[PDB]
């Protein structure tokens, strides 16, 4: 199995810099069977780089890929938010086909602070017995969010689940979602929810409420 | 245009089997190689192995030796991809590739199919609007979406609009559950101003359970 | 004191008898020597008939081509008051699209390309270039890894001849002949992408 050692795993750049990521095969690699696939998240892999050094159709001129016998390099010489994805190389030239682990290259981009927004739960869904309270921080930089409950002034904990996006391939930012969930009963139970959120981007929290109904 | 299309996502028992099809077009079906290609969750890609439909003849990769069968229907140009024996590592995301003579590389790939190897229950999704308010403004821009809750296995796909409408969508990554079940939030930022003029409804989707909903968000 | 002429194109085979000629017009068409070497301008190839690489009159005989041979190959034509030294690279792949697709033709070069004309009598032909020594026998021909059977097609010298061609007809070609020299056979199987123009 020709084994291909790619590194770095992560690279985390600003926009404007050079990326450089590397692939060492185990044996050597004829140069027309070495290619680099881009992989966005939920997406299909790409061709991006084929026979070493051709660019795919769409690829902009900012790659760059080169190397021969056991080492290839694929390079970004000035970085677009775009080019946020995972990489991977892969040889064509002995069974069985093998790829490389990826590198996955992180944009930096300037400090954002997130857009917050309450949901209170649907009448259909307070229908079936069951309250689910949504908080969404839009569009922030970096990814370290701080998110809390609270009910009536008191902190929650036990009860939300929190989910956030991959980097976005236009603006370089993050999308965080908090839901609490509690009870048809526990929701009556109290009149004023909030989430409050702590970011780099904020000089104070901002407190995003809604009362019960009201 | 060279087109690979295959079968929506599947749940099946452990000890079971599957089969992925990868209907072709664009192209002489017999006159390439069709190959399959494995994504575990949180890893890389894992090369399966090729068929090439004019002679049928297929090369496995000696770690998918006894665990994958590939075929083809040249009628309907299409292949198949087939995992026998199922266990928790076989749930993965899986590709079809085409490779044709003289260009020893993958320049088109089908969507990817997700195969989750599970005993428990097939259950479709709850779709809760998520309505914009006056706690969902900022600079004039509303925020709406919808709540996908309570479903197995994964995936649900959402999109707005039929698909129309795309900017500024955020489909939230799943969260799991202490009951087992899956849920996520779809989200979008419109401008506020015509809330009472536009239409929003979300499509959900999801294929293990034929689940197909359409749910119109309306401000509160 | 000889005059370098590198070559644009690399030549591909694969790994199987192969031949090339020196015939560079008019340089070697005078009272020439031709010498080849194989990454080297200090030992020449071989004329000994039982190399697996050797020299037979002005053309270079891989019997077979196997993985390594790739590389820069010299022609030396020395005349009375000239001489030139043609480098041309030889690319060798190890194995058969219909075998597999892994580490086979590298790239759709215009030695493995075709077309036929739609609702013409055409046909293809099979490139099969090796000197005298080298007797050819008939030509097998395959579409699609299966052998051709059919009323349209005709097997006529290197020709596959082809009536009343059709858009069905677009596919992977081969082309097989068994090769003899110096009483012992090879296999020779050259593959073609055909395509169609109306
Ligand atoms: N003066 C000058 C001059 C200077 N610089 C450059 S750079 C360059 C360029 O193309 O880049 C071309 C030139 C150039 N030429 C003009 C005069 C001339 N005369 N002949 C050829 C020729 O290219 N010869 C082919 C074989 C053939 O004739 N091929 C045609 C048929 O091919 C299939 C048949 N095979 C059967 C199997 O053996 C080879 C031929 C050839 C090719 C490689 C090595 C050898 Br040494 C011979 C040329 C080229
Ligand atoms: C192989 O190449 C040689 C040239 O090296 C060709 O021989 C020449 O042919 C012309 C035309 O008949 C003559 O005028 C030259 O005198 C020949 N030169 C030599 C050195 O013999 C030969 O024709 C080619 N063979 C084939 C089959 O293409
Ligand atoms: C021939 O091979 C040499 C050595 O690798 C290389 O430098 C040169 O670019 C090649 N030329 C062609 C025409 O492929």
């Amino acid at each position: 199995q020709i084994v291909l050692t790619q590194s770095p795993g992560t690279l985390s750049l600003s926009p404007g810099e050079r990326a450089t990521m590397t692939c060492t095969a185990s044996s050597s690699v004829s140069s027309s069977y070495f290619h680099w696939y881009q992989q966005k998240p939920g997406q299909a892999p790409r061709l991006w780089i084929y026979r070493t050094s051709r660019l795919a159709s769409g690829v902009p001129d900012r790659f760059s890929g080169s190397g021969s016998g056991t080492d290839f390099t694929l390079t970004i010489s000035r970085l677009e938010p775009e080019d946020a994805a995972t990489y991977y190389c892969h040889q064509f030239h002995r069974s069985p086909l093998t790829f490389g682990a990826g590198t996955k290259l992180e944009i930096k981009r300037t400090v954002a602070a997130p857009s917050v927004f309450i949901f209170p739960p649907s009448d259909e869904q307070l229908k079936s017995g069951t309250a689910s309270v949504v908080c969404l921080l839009n569009n922030f930089y970096p990814r370290e969010a701080k998110v809390q409950w609270k009910v009536d002034n008191a902190l929650q904990s036990g009860n939300s689940q929190e989910s956030v996006t991959e980097q976005d391939s236009k603006d370089s930012t993050y999308s965080l979602s908090s839901t609490l969930t509690l009870s048809k009963a526990d929701y009556e139970k109290h009149k004023v929810y909030a989430c409050e959120v702590t970011h780099q981007g904020l000089s104070s929290p901002v407190t995003k409420s809604f009362n019960r109904g009201e | 245009q060279v087109q690979l299309v295959q079968s929506g996502a599947e749940v099946k028992k452990p000890g079971a089997s599957v089969k992925v099809s990868c209907k072709a077009s664009g192209y002489s079906f017999t006159s390439s190689w069709i190959h399959w290609v494995k994504q575990a969750p949180g890893q890389g890609l894992e090369w399966m192995g090729e068929i090439n439909p004019g002679n049928v003849r297929t090369n496995y990769n000696e770690n998918f030796r006894n665990k994958v069968t590939m075929t083809v229907d040249t009628s309907i140009s299409t292949a198949y991809m087939e995992l026998s024996r199922l266990r928790s590592d076989d749930t993965a995301v899986y590709y079809c590739t085409v490779v044709f003579y003289g260009e020893p590389y993958f320049p088109y790939w089908g969507q990817g199919t997700l195969v989750t190897v599970s005993s428990a229950s097939t259950k479709g999704p709850s779709v809760f609007p998520l309505a914009p308010s006056s706690k969902s403004t900022s600079g004039g821009t509303a925020a709406l979406g919808c709540l996908v809750k309570d479903y197995f296995p994964e995936p649900v796909t959402v999109s707005w609009n039929s698909g129309a409408l795309t900017s500024g969508v955020h489909t939230f990554p799943a969260v799991l559950q202490s009951s087992g079940l899956y849920s996520l939030s779809s989200v979008v930022t419109v401008p506020s101003s015509s809330l009472g003029t536009q239409t929003y409804i979300c499509n959900v989707n999801h294929k293990p359970s034929n689940t197909k909903v359409d749910k119109r968000v309306e401000p509160k | 004191g000889c005059k370098d002429i590198f070559m644009k194109n690399e030549i591909l085979s694969a790994s199987q008898p192969f031949a090339f000629n020196c015939t560079f017009p008019p340089i070697t068409s005078g009272e020439v020597s031709v010498t080849w070497y194989k990454n080297s301008s200090k030992i020449p190839v071989s004329k000994i008939i039982q190399s697996r690489i050797h020299q037979d009159e002005t053309w270079i005989l891989f019997l077979p081509m196997e993985w390594g041979d790739s590389g820069v190959y010299q022609c030396v034509i020395k005349g009375r008051d000239s001489c030139h030294r043609i480098h041309v690279n030889l690319t060798v792949f190890e194995k058969h699209w219909c075998d597999t697709s892994i580490g086979g033709l590298p790239n759709l070069s215009d030695e493995y390309k075709q077309i036929l004309h739609l609702g013409k009598d055409d046909s293809l032909t099979c490139h099969l270039h090796f000197p005298k020594s080298c007797v050819l026998g008939p030509i097998k021909w395959y579409k699609d890894c299966n052998e051709i059977k059919g009323e349209r097609f005709t097997v006529l010298e290197t020709r596959l001849l082809v009536s009343n061609v059709s858009a069905e007809d677009r596919g992977n070609y081969a082309c097989q002949a068994i090769l003899t020299h110096s009483g012992k056979q090879y296999e020779v199987l050259n593959g073609i992408t055909v395509s169609i123009t109306e």
